């Protein structure tokens, strides 16, 4: 549950040191690949002709130990952004020499520090190493929550530590990282090793790292408090930050010297393990979505495509969703047929888009507990699902259910429905084209007919996630627009991200629909107030639906249906990330467009800065009618 | 141990050497005593010798038989020459710093020491009690050099990669104070004007500063690379030996003018110790494993 | 050990049938997804309105079972290439319906028959199933070695079976397959299910399938003879074909009724396991090749790139390679220094490109074996490998070995060499640029100094392999020429191919170069006699090197150094496959080109048809100088 | 090509400055008492079709000094023009050498080396590498003409130019490679956001033991307007000899010199800049044994990506 590493800056004998670190229970060791004090000269004589081996041999460890147990480190003297030209030139040759030796060794990660504002030349040199050869290794930028200059003791008489609050200035090390990874063109091989100090900063400082690719968390021994029986422990505020990092599956790194000698060095690791076993228990959604975290998928189009058998099986495994549907039909049957008509009035129920039959069985379960008479019609256009329905009809349902193999928009129904029951909704409510499908079925609903669901609304929320933005960036393909990946929505279990503002409703549809004109096309402007300094990368999309009166379903986090794990949120990316300062408003514009053949969305950001209109005319994404 | 880190002459003329192996299979250190400085650094011709478990970043004589060492393991260690002065045995090894102890300095009384480290902290030590009396997170980067006042226990200098030269007086509630150009790399208090000091920078420049009217008095472009050390001669009108990563030894007067220049070393010049017996004899050690005995034209 | 399956056209109850098949020892079941006899109508009334479920339900097996144990089967009545339009139209609709249901079920493979010359519309309808929806499924084309018409009994009085040998006529079922996969544009999802009959045709007919993507071998029970004990056995010729098929890891399929009644049914499988265990044993070269079969890789460029520590480790793991080098150095010292000079003569040996020191150790073992004095210089431009050399020199070698961290063409040597030793050769001999490297070292060689190796020659052979052609085709990448993948060589352990002509020498280099001006640029024409009907897809490349006198190394198959397997052959593909008829000559042209920065090859086929010149001016591939 | 030489030769101002630079140098080297005894070895490095050889001849007639010319040129096509000129007009006075200045083993040593190896961004045609390779055959007191050159950058705004670069997308390459390479363009509809500041300077002959033609420069441009940054205009200044100079930096532009147009380094994404803000740019001149290239990044008011890392989109061939 907790993958841990030991950070050392002194390794007298590597086999001996590795043997002790492994004995202490650590999974890996971060160590220097050259002696941290061995300054090398590359330009001036006679220091540049220094003989002897430049470092220890690769033969000292096996290739598998080099590939799995060792994380290299840049030598502290290497300063590529030095204001002295000579130090800068020497530091560039030394940086490539260390990085190349790390690549020669096949190290799974190499640490580099961000310990000042300017890291331009460090970035240029690292970008250069990335664009040379075919090594493929991870780069871990050591960056603290609080800069040393801002956590020092107030003991310099003529340089006092400012006690006044400076909101943006307290987030300076986030800007250190942001600039570095922007210069490095969002390389997926560049990640964050967050260094945790003795006194945590404000919440807004910790929250700047939400959505960031944190691969490691560095815990110095000097931050640990001492408990009742003398063992190292951490503050409750630090413990909560540990719990967040455990969710991201970060690798914990113990740095510093042994300050709990009476209890040994594995005690720091054992405490981390205690927090890991006794972490606040997770919910069933966390249990279910394990494996789908930030994994982008294409939103299903059950109208255009015929869903496969196993796809129906995953969406059918939702007891909460089907019990809500059963309760909605049960209530509707009572409200329609009074006790004096319990036998005389048979209710015509039409399940539009019946799938393999979970809504037909919900309609049967709702008629037994409501003690009402029903005549079912299971309409379904997927001929593959109709095979399941017709085998169910022959073996169990009988004459009660009539299976119809047709599209609801073409079907000439023999009778008229009292109630129409459907599951034609997606993660963004109308993205599976439920309005068009139910509109085409209105001619055969009674003049007083009930549609279940009766209403649905989609919700948008601005999000920040440099991890997700990089994931979309990786979806570039041959033979299409090189930016088409940013002009299409994805269904994703959103994990490492920051919601910048509360979800606001986008598009709503009511069934049945009266208004003479219909027009399922829409245009919406949304203003999201942002209270933080952040980077906008896209918008999370959710839905809410009214099945019948107080019976509803939701994936909007704040009103989420307890237990419903089927539908994940949707994500509408933006081509370029937008900087947003605290107090600013993110204004988004959404359009739901359509022709006779396809439906699609188009979207633009208009404040604090404009973006281009995304997906104009469905050039990258359309939903088939 | 090929990389010679320190060379210090004691009262009688015995030369103490500090060394480490900065490359190859093992990264350990060693302490040596040569009652014959001309046989240095040949291990078969020494008076006392010991192998430390980690490298030697800095060292200082503590009296006549004590050796305080700044280690790569983050420990401050005290070694002690026995009765015969044939063994150098360990007395205390205290790991209080969280990274390489880069600098060490014995305070006036010889009862306390100031340690500096890559962990950004400055610690004050009670050598006899073997404990840390005070820890100061004053700098915002690696502590490059710490130099105690020649005559006051509560006074000492520090410099760091955060571009700060601090003048300390532990009698004040805020002990440190910023002193008035590239990063500071070495410090040396004047042995006669005890309110004056010199500092070397990473660009080769050596500056003379006055503590009272702190605004830098004189400066000289002595070296083409980082100034590693500044050591004052035992003369009443002392000379300043300046050593550098440019692999050269310089000897300056009081106006920082070059009187002597030695390009004998083929690698970095790490230390310079003037003989107590012959004040014109200055000894420098380097990463080329050379112990060079110079005859300064005084 | 042998992955097997059971083919059935009668599955009365799917779970019982599956259980029976699994009891007998089969890994999978090929079965129809609709009743084989259940002919369906799509155009005409009233048969088009046939009710009930059209087939068995998907709810009869778990998704895991449908995904791993069932291979779907096209209904035998489906005929999209019928001369009757009505049947052609119904068959297209039924073919899509069946393929779509197999996709709905998630079947891992689906069988389709090629049992006549024309399958044009069958191919068009399959291509259109592949271009619709969501894929992954494999299409196994059931094609016989011998067409049913060519193996019928000679019992028709007025239609005698031809007794005339028809060379190309006997190969007609390969052309059935070839035309079908050419129409389907070499889809990677389309493979062969080769059907074996009672009588095997001539070897040329069987050999037509070399290099084809055979994924299954269909063995009918009627082809098994009965041994004295009643056990099913195969003829010695069929047994030879089975050993050939085991090498390709085909899935064996048992079709037909049980004809060894008192001898149970799993006996067909028992026989296959028997041949599998008692097959001709794989050699040491086959042991090491495991997992690398037909896997394309980029040839290493040790001059342009700095090899990694683990790359040096695999190329040192060749005891044959270094025992030959030691023998060549040992013999050379004896020829240069007579016994009377054994103590006064010092031989200056220079290893050029010393890596991590295996050639230095071999030089040291050769000087001791010969009782001669050698002064060693280990030249190496990779500074990471120089670290390994300098730690070796300090710990074990001593002053005898002077480690030189330099490029051999820049080094200002302090002395001349009696012997230069190098392993700068690649799989195509001069592809790592050994000519240019050793030419740069000639100024410091004594006027009578030896070079080990003294000579090397590259060889080429035309090959057929539709499998390798499809592997190259899949290497298309964005941001480059869509055909660059065909104009660059690959190091590949060739396995599923057909060598179409004996290898012939291509380019030869000698060191020292006595020829003035000389030039390492080459132009070569080769004429390869072909005796079979085939399709050319590229040229396999090999080498031979003369280390010293009769001490040689080779990867040319007929002269291969037994036990040396570090080097796999090279593959020079061509953009378009070329038809070759028996008796035709394949003529290839090869150029070795260069400027001051780069070296590359260019090649073209000029007979029996021309191709474009491949890799003109190193546009898709160069070797760095 | 022939017509490319013809367009660059049509610059009377450029060649008269070169003539004046050589004329002054001949006087400063040979006193009147040595007017016949001291012959000056002039080596024109990169002679083209011969306009600098004729400038060297015109500068020796008006300075009344003796010269021995060597016209070195690696383009064999231009050498045809030079050798026909030599046979028909110049004679023994000029020795035409068909070689690269970095490989040529010169028989004699030069008193003066005259070259036109500069581009619109001063060192973008690789003049430092070419003249460095020719230093072994220059006398210990030799004069290089030009003696110095400096490139200048200026931040610009141009939605018309940014769209023009955007249109340079191609098949079979990185879809953004067009923004990671400089263009030579006569800049017309644009706004210069701040005054040009010097970037990279090269001195010939070059003493300093280490050489290193690689560079790194940080520039801070004060912007007094609200605007959109799209790239940087590049120019040059050169010292031919003492007060004789050439320039395309607008404020000091040589009156009449129309040959060289400014260069433009684009940026992938336009950057919003408010009045009072500072545009901070970073330029690197990088190189290996095979090629030289530039890399560049904006670091204020916002960061951009590093453009052309390792010459992935643009390199200058050595
Ligand atoms: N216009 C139309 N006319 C007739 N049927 C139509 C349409 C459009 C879609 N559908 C069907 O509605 C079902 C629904 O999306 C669903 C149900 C159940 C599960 Cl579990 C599930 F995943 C998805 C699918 O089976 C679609 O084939
Ligand atoms: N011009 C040059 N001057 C100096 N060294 C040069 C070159 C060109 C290549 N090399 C080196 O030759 C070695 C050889 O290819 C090799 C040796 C051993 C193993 Cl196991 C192996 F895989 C590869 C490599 O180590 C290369 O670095
Ligand atoms: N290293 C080298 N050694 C020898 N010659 C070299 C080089 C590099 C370039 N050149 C030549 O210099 C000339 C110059 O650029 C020029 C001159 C005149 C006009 Cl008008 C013009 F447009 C351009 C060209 O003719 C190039 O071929």
């Amino acid at each position: 549950r907790v993958s841990s590493g030991r950070d050392l800056n002194c390794v007298p004998e590597i086999a001996d040191t590795l043997g002790a670190v492994a004995k202490q229970g650590f999974d890996f060791l971060c160590m220097p690949v050259f002696h941290p004090r061995f300054k090398r000269e590359f330009i001036q004589e006679p220091a540049k002709n220094r003989p002897g081996p430049q470092t220890r041999s690769d033969l000292l460890l096996s290739g598998r130990d080099w590939n799995t147990l060792i994380v290299g480190k840049l030598s502290p003297w290497i300063r590529p952004d030095s204001k002295v030209e000579k130090i800068r030139r020497n530091s560039e040759a030394a940086m490539l020499q260390e990085l190349n030796f790390g690549a020669y060794l096949g190290l799974p990660a190499f640490l580099l520090p961000l310990n000042q504002e300017d890291n331009t030349n460090l970035a240029r040199v690292l970008t250069n190493h990335i664009h040379t050869g075919h090594h493929s290794s991870m780069f871990w930028m050591r960056v603290p929550l609080v800069a040393p200059e801002d956590l020092r003791d107030d003991i310099i008489e003529n340089a006092p530590t400012t006690h006044t609050e400076e909101y943006s200035g307290e987030e300076k090390t986030w800007m250190w990282w942001h600039n570095f990874r922007t210069l490095c063109d969002y390389s997926k091989r560049i990640a964050v090793a967050l260094e945790i100090g003795a006194d945590l900063p404000s919440n807004h400082v910790i929250d700047r790292w939400l959505g960031e690719p944190i691969k490691a968390a560095i815990l110095p021994t000097s931050i640990f408090l001492t408990n009742k029986k003398g063992f190292p422990v951490l503050s409750k505020m630090h413990q909560r930050l540990i719990f967040r990092l455990l969710k991201l599956e970060v690798q914990f790194i113990i740095t510093g010297t042994n300050h709990h000698s009476e209890k040994e060095f594995c005690s720091y690791l054992q405490y981390l393990e205690y927090l890991s076993q006794n972490r606040p228990p997770p919910n069933a959604y966390e249990l279910f979505a394990k494996g789908y975290e930030d994994y982008l998928q294409s939103p299903l189009q059950p109208l255009m495509d015929n869903l496969e058998s196993q796809t129906y099986e995953v969406f059918e495994k939702d007891p909460i969703k089907y019990s809500q549907y059963q309760q909605a039909i049960y209530k509707c049957l009572l409200d329609r047929v009074p006790e004096e008509e319990k036998d005389t009035n048979v209710q015509v129920l039409m399940v539009l888009g019946a799938g393999r039959g979970p809504l037909v069985n919900a309609s049967l379960r709702a008629a037994k507990q409501a003690d009402r008479r029903i005549k079912l019609y299971a309409v379904e256009k997927n001929p593959n699902a109709v095979v399941t329905l017709e085998n169910w009809q022959f073996e169990e349902w009988g004459s009660q259910v009539t299976v119809v193999s047709s599209d609801t928009r073409e079907w000439v129904a023999p009778e008229k429905a009292d109630i129409i029951v459907s599951e034609l909704l997606g993660s963004f409510a109308d993205n599976e084209l439920s309005p068009e499908c139910l509109d085409g079925a209105q001619h055969f609903l009674k003049d007083d007919g009930v549609s279940i669901p009766g209403e649905y609304t989609s919700f948008l929320a601005p999000i920040s996630s440099s991890k997700l933005y990089n994931e979309v960036r990786a979806c570039r393909e041959k033979d299409r627009d090189p930016e088409a990946q940013f002009e299409m929505p994805y269904v994703v279990r959103l994990h490492n991200f920051h919601q910048l503002s509360a979800p606001q409703p986008c598009f709503t549809f009511s069934h049945p629909n009266r208004d003479p004109m219909i027009d399922n096309n829409r245009y919406c402007t949304l203003e999201f107030p942002v209270e933080v300094n952040t980077v906008l990368h896209g918008f999370a999309g959710y839905f809410e639906t009214v099945l019948y009166q107080d019976i509803t379903l939701s994936i909007r986090p704040e009103t989420h249906s307890p237990g419903m794990f089927s539908w994940f949120p949707i994500l509408f990316p933006i081509k370029q990330p937008i900087t947003v300062r605290e107090g600013q408003t993110i204004c988004v514009r959404f359009w739901r467009c359509s022709n006779s053949k396809k439906v699609w969305y188009e979207w633009a950001v208009t404040a604090p800065v404009c973006s281009a209109i995304h997906n104009p005319t469905g050039r990258s994404y359309t939903i088939g009618l | 141990e090929r990389q010679l880190e320190a060379a210090r002459y004691r009262s009688d003329g015995a030369l103490l050497l500090g060394a480490s192996s900065l490359s190859g299979r093992c990264w350990a250190g060693s302490l040596w005593l040569f009652k014959d400085p001309c046989a240095a650094p040949n291990e078969g011709f020494c008076s006392a010798g010991v192998q430390t478990e980690a490298g030697v970043a800095d060292l200082t004589w503590v009296g006549e038989r004590g050796i305080l060492v700044a280690s790569d393991s983050g420990a401050v260690e005290l070694w002690e020459l026995d009765e015969n002065e044939t063994l150098i045995v360990s007395k205390f090894c205290k790991y209080e710093h969280d990274d390489i102890v880069s600098t060490v300095s014995v305070l006036s009384s010889g009862t306390q020491a100031v340690s500096g480290s890559k962990d950004i902290c400055i610690k004050v030590w009670d050598l006899a009690q073997q404990v840390v009396l005070s820890s100061y997170r004053a700098h915002a980067a690696q502590v490059t050099c710490v130099a105690a006042s020649p005559h006051k226990d509560s006074v000492f200098l520090s410099c760091s990669e955060d571009n700060r030269i601090l003048l300390w007086d532990t009698r004040c509630p805020k002990p440190a104070s910023q002193i008035g150009g590239y990063l500071p790399t070495s410090l040396a208090w004047h042995p006669q004007q005890s309110e004056v000091f010199v500092f070397g920078d990473e660009n080769g420049t050596v500056s003379l500063v006055d503590t009272k009217s702190t605004s830098c008095v004189l400066s000289s472009a002595v070296h083409s690379q980082c100034v590693t050390g500044l050591v004052f001669s035992p003369h009443s009108v002392p000379f300043l030996a300046s050593l550098s990563e440019d692999c050269s030894l310089a000897v300056l007067d009081s106006s920082l003018s070059e009187l002597f220049r030695s390009q004998a070393h083929r690698d970095f010049v790490r230390d310079a110790t003037w003989s107590p017996l012959n004040h014109s004899l200055l000894t420098t050690v380097g990463w080329d494993h050379q112990v060079v005995h110079h005859v300064v034209p005084t």
